[PDB]
């Protein structure tokens, strides 16, 4: 009841060299994974639209001679600096949940952890407020999700059952 | 009442000749209106009595009254249909009227052979028999099946098309506004 | 087949007389308003003045001009009469008394009240002057611009039902109206009604003879009551009244005819009460307004109403979400 | 000089209740409404005939 | 004649001057932020304390799984 | 004070659909057969009905409760067989 | 599973049962009654209705004649039950389903008259009416104190019967 | 098949043979759009689904936005021009 | 057979017998003083109907999700909020660049009187 997946899945199909950690990590996990280098990938990226659109003009400027650019387009270039950070680091940290990077770190947290929801007695991914099929078709939709990010991005905020683990 | 969907494929027919030949832009249009009708009545006549409703809405509350609209404040020429005109167009007309007829025809057919994927388009003859089954226990008529699909599977369908709509606003604003 | 047809022109009878009335009553109201009296000329009060101006102008020179089509120009009344009596079905007067019991009624009247653009704007090509398009111009640019925010109050009602049957909506609103939870809706709704069939409120265009006029005439007031049955069924209660459960176990012992009879008297009185109220409130804001321009009609629809029927739009489903408050088929 | 927004004493709140709310458009309503609610000044014309001074022609 | 701070200028001045002189705007845009917000940080506390979620309701026959165990009754 | 010209169209107005909505509830109940109408149907009941007047015997809803059916009950049975929708 | 349109036509068939299949007779109870006593079906005939519904998932697709010996069963214990309901609660059972052929086959207004049904049911017939998935934390509908949904009209029988049957200790 | 195949068809040639004037071609383009609608609501009433239904209904918006997108064209067109040829653009 | 359709067909002969009423009933007697290029026109008159089409759309394409508002708890729910959105932001495009608006040609002609 509201935890059996109901289908055939893969289990520890690991897509490198380097074991997985989910199918498709939830939103919170990422977020609670990611490594100091990710956040200065974050800080590089909102670093280097500003900086970047200042050395453009100083390239070539607009008008003909050089001025700084408006303080409305540093700070719309800050926003989209962050959120191709943002994009950035939750793909990089996605990739050691699949186990096509170096998760050492990871694993054994990720086994910490699911000792303790043990430990706790409550479910190994979470209650979800769905059905079980709402939760197959919306994990159906994110599964894999981090390919494309060039195109759309989507996330992962369901509590579905299934990761591509066993037990 | 039997020959109900016969009827009305007829009085389709005997309507796109009215569009094509009329003497008066707007005349053309009303019989494109009427089209919609027809085409509304063969939709609840097989048994789809949502999308008629969904038809009178949408194409012609709405795509007729922007064609209409256009009609009315916009100059456009026109000639009729002469003689002289357009029976230099009927030996191909001819032509392509029975191939693309016979060719649209012979796609819902599997033989190796021409004329058994053609006859097996008027194989029409036998009455389909429908059963009760008691396994549906609620309302769930086809709008709802229709909300189900486009929310859970095809949800990336819905947003990529809410972009089609977004451009639908800009481009028609973005080419007809001349900023300042 | 001796009973649906006796219903049908018992129906057909009382709403194409009551659309006649509602004529003389305008009449009388806006004269008692302006501190006179109305027609008392007649009737023996007044009444069946509709019935002369009909009379007299069944008996009215029709002029088909030299710039005109005839036959557009004598079917747009028509098909704008037509229309805006088809929609008179599907209301109830009554839990399953309409004339149509479809599922799907909403839907019907919602595509029905998309019809009735066409005359207008068609009949804008009849007499083909450069002055007698614009103004159609403007008046069809306004009805459909007006009838936008109509199917959205109607589809932000239906989120709580999520029936497109109207008996349903009416029985679902037996707990409470949704005019006491969503009165800005009732506001909104209002004038979107006044809009939509161009009152003199929102009248700009007007600021034939005969049976081009008596058609566009009736209707004229045939959408007014239609728009009025609309208000009265999705916003207001549609036949509700009370509980009047009490009061039939002190009266009656068992099922019979007249017990039917006095339930649905009671019913539609409660709903023609409803829109009799509505139509005095049409006649009283059509007395005491001045009109608008075009770009203040736009700018009002498009500008003003439409971004907060939006904020309407992410408020309601997730208030219905915060509890979980979603309506079952 | 004409006052800003800013120094004014109404609230925006206050200020945009009237607003949404079409405080005086009701107002001006409920006058027209008191008016229905009064006697007519109609006189029946060959049954009733109006004013008469000695001077008139 | 009332002129435009900007977002970026003043914030919450510039708040108070959309609220004073463009009321649709800002009410509009107040009713639809109202929305999700509220249904990010307002259920989990109606979960916590007013009354957790219903049961879901049957959409078909519910199926069992078993294997047809002997039942001695209605042998006739 | 209140005129009562004005208010008699809207009188008769009120008494014309309040009228025709009673005759109109009295023609359903007599069309039933001293029951009120079924204001929504589902497939489901659609199928109930129809299987009702199978079992009850050419009435619309008699709504026979017997113990076990009648004979002629497992003969009467319909399917239906539509046309080759061209 | 889809529904006829565009000039259905019906028919039907003038032939038997095969010799190979018993007799079983049939549910002659319609709408109203079938409603009314369908918690009472399913309580009694849960192992019979899941077996037969377990039968049909087992053998997919023959479907209907590998599993006719079961169906036999579910139809012949829904009688049992019917026939049990009439000869003890006929009169009240037939107060129940003549309060529900008006309101729309609607439960939700029938209410005085469904406890007047399930109380001799549980203490004559000894079968309880449950609804299933519903955890603690959560009350039954039909025995909550003023439900925000009445009835229009609620049916003079019924009520006349459920004062007495306070007056009497009954319920 | 048969009425949506011809309609689609008559209003092919129909487009294809305009000579008269520029708006037959955009009411014949939206007819054709109609037949194709008639041929896939057939099929997915056929074969018992909603996936035909689905495709329907999506093309609908499309059709819409398209007949917005290209009366704004022709708008254009006629911002320069006063005038439409009768022969074509 | 139903009560739905005989009103279908009775409205048309209510009017088919008015308009015959009067045109068999009435005087026709007309004559020439009784009987009786192309203008330009502003961009926000033809941009109300065209822009009107792209929201009528998405109106009815709620439609679908409102009925279906159960089935999809929680999740088609913020599918939905996500598609309103993002037809808000091109909403937020069109009132933030004053298209629907027809603005008048002549100010009070603001520049001041400078001298020599
Ligand atoms: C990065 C950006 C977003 C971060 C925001 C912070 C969210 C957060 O941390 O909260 C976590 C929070 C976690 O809750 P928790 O209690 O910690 O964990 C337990 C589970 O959540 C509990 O799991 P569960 O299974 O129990 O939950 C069921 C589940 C089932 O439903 C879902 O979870 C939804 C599934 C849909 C997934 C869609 C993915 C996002 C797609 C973005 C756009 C795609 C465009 C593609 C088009 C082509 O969720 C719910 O039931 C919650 C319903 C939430 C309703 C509120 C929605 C508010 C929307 C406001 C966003 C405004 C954006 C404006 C941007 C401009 O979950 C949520 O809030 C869910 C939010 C759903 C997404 C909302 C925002 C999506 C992003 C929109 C824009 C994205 C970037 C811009 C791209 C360009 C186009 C817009
Ligand atoms: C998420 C996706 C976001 C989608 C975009 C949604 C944007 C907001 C829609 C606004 C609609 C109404 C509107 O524009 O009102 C403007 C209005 C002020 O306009 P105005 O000054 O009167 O207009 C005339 C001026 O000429 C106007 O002066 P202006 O030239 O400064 O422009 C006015 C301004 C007015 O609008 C705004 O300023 C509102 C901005 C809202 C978005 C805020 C995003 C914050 C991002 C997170 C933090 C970033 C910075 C972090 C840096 C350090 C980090 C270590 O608009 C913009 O500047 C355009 C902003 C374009 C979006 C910027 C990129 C946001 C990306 C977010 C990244 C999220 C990361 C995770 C997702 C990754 C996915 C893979 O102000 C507001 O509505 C403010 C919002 C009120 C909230 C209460
Ligand atoms: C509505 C009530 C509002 C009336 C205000 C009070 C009455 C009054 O005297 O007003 C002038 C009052 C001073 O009047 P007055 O000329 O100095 O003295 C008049 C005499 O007392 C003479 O006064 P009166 O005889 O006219 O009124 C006496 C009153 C009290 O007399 C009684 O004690 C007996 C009460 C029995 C029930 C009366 C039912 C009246 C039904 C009215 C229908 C709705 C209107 O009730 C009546 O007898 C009125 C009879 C109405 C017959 C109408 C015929 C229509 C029949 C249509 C058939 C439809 C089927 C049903 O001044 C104001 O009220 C100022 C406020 C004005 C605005 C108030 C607006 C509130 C109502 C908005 C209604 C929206 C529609
Ligand atoms: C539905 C009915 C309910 C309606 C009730 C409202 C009753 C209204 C009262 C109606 C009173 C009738 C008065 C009508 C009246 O002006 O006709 C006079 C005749 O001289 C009579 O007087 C002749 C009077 C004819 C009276 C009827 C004769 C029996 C019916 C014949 C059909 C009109 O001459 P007219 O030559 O211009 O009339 C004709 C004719 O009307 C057109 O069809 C021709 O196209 C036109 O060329 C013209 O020549
Ligand atoms: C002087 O200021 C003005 C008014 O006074 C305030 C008006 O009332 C109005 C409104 C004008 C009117 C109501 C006159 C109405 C004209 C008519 C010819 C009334 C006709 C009556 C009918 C068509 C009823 C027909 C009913 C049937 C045929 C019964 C069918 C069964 C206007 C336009 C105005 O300008
Ligand atoms: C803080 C309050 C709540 C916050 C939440 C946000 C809103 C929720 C409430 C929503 C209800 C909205 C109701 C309609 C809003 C109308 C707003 C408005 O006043 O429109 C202004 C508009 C022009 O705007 P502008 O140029 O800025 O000038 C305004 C002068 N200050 O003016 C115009 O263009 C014309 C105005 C037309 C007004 C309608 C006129 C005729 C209709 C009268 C209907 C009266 C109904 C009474 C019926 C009684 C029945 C018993
Ligand atoms: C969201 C969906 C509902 C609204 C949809 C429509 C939004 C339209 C927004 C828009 O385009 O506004 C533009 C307008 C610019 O005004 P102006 O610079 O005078 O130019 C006018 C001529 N273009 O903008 C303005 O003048 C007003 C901009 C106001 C933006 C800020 C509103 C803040 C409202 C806060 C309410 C309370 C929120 C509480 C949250 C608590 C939890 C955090
Ligand atoms: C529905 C209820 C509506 C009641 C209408 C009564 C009006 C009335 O009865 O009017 C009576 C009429 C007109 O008489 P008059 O001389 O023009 O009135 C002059 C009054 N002064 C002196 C005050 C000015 O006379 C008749 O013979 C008409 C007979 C046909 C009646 C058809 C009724 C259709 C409804």
């Amino acid at each position: 009841s509201s935890s059996t997946p109901l289908v055939k899945t893969s289990v520890n199909y690991s897509y490198g060299d380097y074991p997985l950690i989910d199918a498709d990590p939830h939103f919170k996990r990422v977020v609670g994974y990611m490594r100091p280098s990710d956040y200065g990938v974050i800080g590089l990226a909102t670093a280097a639209l500003p900086a970047g659109i200042c050395f453009a003009e100083w390239l070539d400027p607009v008008k003909g001679k050089f001025a700084r650019p408006s303080v409305k387009f540093l700070r719309v270039a800050t926003m989209l600096g962050f959120a191709v950070g943002f994009g950035a680091a939750y793909a990089r940290s996605s990739l050691r949940f699949f186990g096509v990077t170096e998760n050492a770190r990871e694993y054994k947290k990720d086994e910490a952890q699911m000792a303790a929801r043990k430990a706790a007695g409550l479910e190994p991914y979470g209650t979800s407020s769905l059905t079980p099929e709402l939760q197959e078709i919306a994990a159906k939709n994110s599964a894999h999700s981090i390919a494309g990010l060039f195109i759309f991005p989507w996330f992962n905020f369901v509590n579905h059952p299934y990761h591509g683990r066993e037990q | 009442t039997y020959y109900f969907i016969e009827i009305t494929i007829f009085l389709a027919i005997l309507c796109t000749i009215f569009i094509i030949s009329a003497k008066n832009p707007m005349v053309s249009i009303l019989y494109m209106i009427a089209l919609f009708v027809i085409a509304a009545m063969y939709l609840y006549l097989i048994g789809l009595g949502i999308f008629s409703l969904l038809y009178i809405m949408i194409y012609i509350g709405a795509i007729a009254v922007l064609f209409l609209f256009i009609i009315t404040l916009l100059d456009i020429n026109s000639t009729e249909l002469s003689v002289k005109s357009n029976i230099r167009d009927l030996p191909l007309v001819l032509i392509s009227l029975i191939v693309l007829t016979i060719s649209g025809l012979m796609i819902y057919s599997n033989d190796s052979i021409l004329i058994n994927k053609l006859l097996e388009a008027f194989g029409n003859d036998y009455n389909t028999i429908i059963t009760q089954d008691w396994f549906n226990i609620e309302n769930t008529t086809l709008l709802t099946t229709i909300g189900n699909v486009l929310l859970t599977n095809n949800a990336f369908i819905l947003l990529v098309l809410a972009i089609v709509l977004l451009l639908g606003i800009i481009g028609p604003i973005s080419i007809t506004m001349k900023h300042k | 087949m001796i009973i649906n047809i006796v219903e049908i022109l018992i129906f057909l009878v009382c709403v194409l007389f009551s659309v006649a009335y509602l004529t003389v009553a305008e009449r009388k109201t806006l004269a008692y308003m302006q501190r006179r009296l109305g027609p008392n000329f007649v009737g023996y009060y007044g009444l069946l003045q509709a019935f002369a101006d009909a009379v007299k102008l069944l008996l009215k020179e029709i002029v088909l001009p030299k710039e005109s089509n005839y036959i557009i120009l004598v079917i747009s009344p028509l098909i704008t009469l037509i229309t805006a009596l088809i929609g008179w079905v599907v209301i109830p007067l009554g839990p399953g008394i309409t004339l149509g019991e479809l599922n799907l009624g909403i839907l019907f009247s919602l595509a029905i009240g998309s019809l009735g653009v066409f005359g207008s704007l068609l009949s804008g090509w009849s007499s083909n002057s450069k002055y007698s398009l614009l103004g159609s111009i403007r008046s069809t640019a306004q009805l459909i611009s007006y009838e936008l925010i109509l199917t959205s109050i109607f589809i932000i009602i239906i989120m709580f039902v999520s029936s497109l049957n109207i008996t349903t909506i009416i029985e679902t609103q037996r707990v409470v109206w949704y005019c006491i939870p969503l009165l800005p809706l009732l506001l909104i709704f209002f004038i979107a009604s006044v809009a939509e069939t161009a009152r003199p409120p929102f009248d700009l265009t007007e600021s034939y003879s005969g049976s081009p006029f008596v058609f566009f005439f009736l209707a004229e007031y045939s959408n007014i009551i239609l728009i009025s049955a609309f208000n009265g069924y999705l916003l207001l209660g549609g036949y509700l009244s009370f509980n009047y459960s009490y009061l039939f176990n002190i009266l009656f012992n068992d099922y019979s005819y007249v017990s039917f009879l006095f339930e649905g008297l009671i019913n539609s009185s409660a709903y023609a009460i409803k829109l009799v109220f509505l139509m005095f409130s049409f006649i009283w804001v059509r007395a005491a307004f001045p009109r608008f321009t075009y770009d203040n009609l736009i700018n009002f629809c498009w500008i003003i109403l439409l971004p907060l029927l939006f904020g309407i739009f992410l408020i309601i489903p997730s208030t219905l979400y915060i509890f979980d408050s979603f309506p079952t088929l | 000089r004409p006052a800003t927004w800013e120094e004014s004493e109404e609230g925006a709140l206050s200020k945009a209740t009237k607003y949404f709310l079409l405080a005086e458009m009701f107002r001006g309503l409920y006058v027209v409404l008191e008016q229905f609610f009064r006697a007519p000044y109609t006189i029946y014309y060959p049954f009733e005939k109006g004013p008469v001074s000695p001077r008139f022609r | 004649i009332n002129a435009n701070p900007g977002f970026w200028n003043g914030p919450f001045r510039y708040l108070r001057w959309s609220a004073h002189n463009r009321p649709h705007l800002f009410f509009a845009f107040a009713i639809g932020i109202a929305g999700p917000v509220a249904a990010l940080t307002l259920t989990p506390l109606r979960r916590k304390y007013l009354y957790p979620d219903h049961s879901p309701l049957p959409q078909s026959y519910p199926l069992p799984q078993r294997a047809r165990e002997g039942l001695t009754g209605f042998d006739d | 004070a209140i005129p009562f010209e004005a208010l008699l169209p809207y009188g008769i107005i009120f008494g014309l659909l309040t009228a025709g909505g009673g005759a109109m509830q009295v023609l359903h109940v007599y069309r039933n057969g001293g029951v009120r109408d079924r204001f929504a149907i589902d497939q489901w009941d659609s199928q109930m009905m129809e299987r009702d007047l199978r079992l009850n015997g050419g009435q619309g809803r008699k709504q026979v409760d017997q113990a076990t059916a009648p004979e002629a009950f497992k003969h009467n049975h319909v399917w239906k067989s539509e046309r080759p929708l061209i | 599973p889809r529904e006829a349109a565009a000039h259905w036509v019906p028919f039907e068939d003038k032939a038997n049962m095969p010799d190979n299949v018993p007799d079983v007779v049939e549910v002659g109870a319609t709408s109203a009654p079938l409603l009314s006593a369908s918690y009472f079906i399913g309580a009694k005939c849960k192992p019979y209705n899941d077996d037969f519904m377990l039968c049909r998932e087992e053998s997919q697709g023959s479907g209907a004649i590998d599993c006719l010996k079961e169906g036999r069963r579910v139809t012949r214990c829904a009688v049992s039950v019917i026939e049990d309901i009439n000869k003890s609660c006929l009169d009240e059972f037939r107060l129940h389903w003549q309060c529900l052929e008006q309101n729309n086959h609607q439960l939700s207004g029938c209410r005085k008259a469904e406890a007047l049904l399930n109380k001799c049911v549980f203490t004559k017939l000894n079968l309880e009416k449950k609804i299933p998935g519903l955890r603690p934390d959560e009350e039954p509908v039909f025995l909550k104190k003023d439900p925000w949904i009445k009835p229009a009209v609620d049916d003079f029988k019924s009520v006349r019967a459920y004062a007495e049957a306070k007056k009497n200790g009954t319920l | 098949m048969f009425i949506g195949t011809i309609i689609l068809v008559l209003s092919f040639l129909g487009f294809v043979f305009n000579r008269r004037n520029i708006i037959l071609a955009f009411i014949c383009l939206e007819t054709m759009l109609l037949g194709i609608n008639l041929i896939l609501l057939r099929n997915s009433v056929l074969f018992d689904d909603i996936s035909g239904s689905l495709f329907a209904i999506v093309i609908i918006i499309l059709a819409g936005v398209e007949s917005a997108i290209g009366l704004s064209l022709l708008v254009s067109y006629y911002r320069l021009r006063g005038v439409i040829n009768s022969y074509g653009i | 057979m139903n009560t739905f359709i005989i009103f279908i067909i009775l409205i048309p002969i209510v009017g088919f017998a008015l308009l015959a009423v009067n045109i068999l009933l009435a005087v026709y007697k007309p004559y020439n003083e009784k009987l009786g290029t192309r203008l330009a026109f502003n961009a926000a008159f033809i941009l109300v109907a065209i822009l009107f089409l792209p929201f009528d759309l998405e109106i009815s394409t709620l439609l679908p999700y409102v009925m279906s508002i159960y089935l999809v708890s929680n999740y088609g729910f913020t599918i939905v909020l996500l598609f309103l959105l993002i037809l808000i932001i091109g909403f937020v495009y069109e009132i933030n660049t004053n298209a629907l608006k027809i603005n008048k040609h002549n100010k009070p002609n603001t520049d001041s009187l400078i001298y020599k």
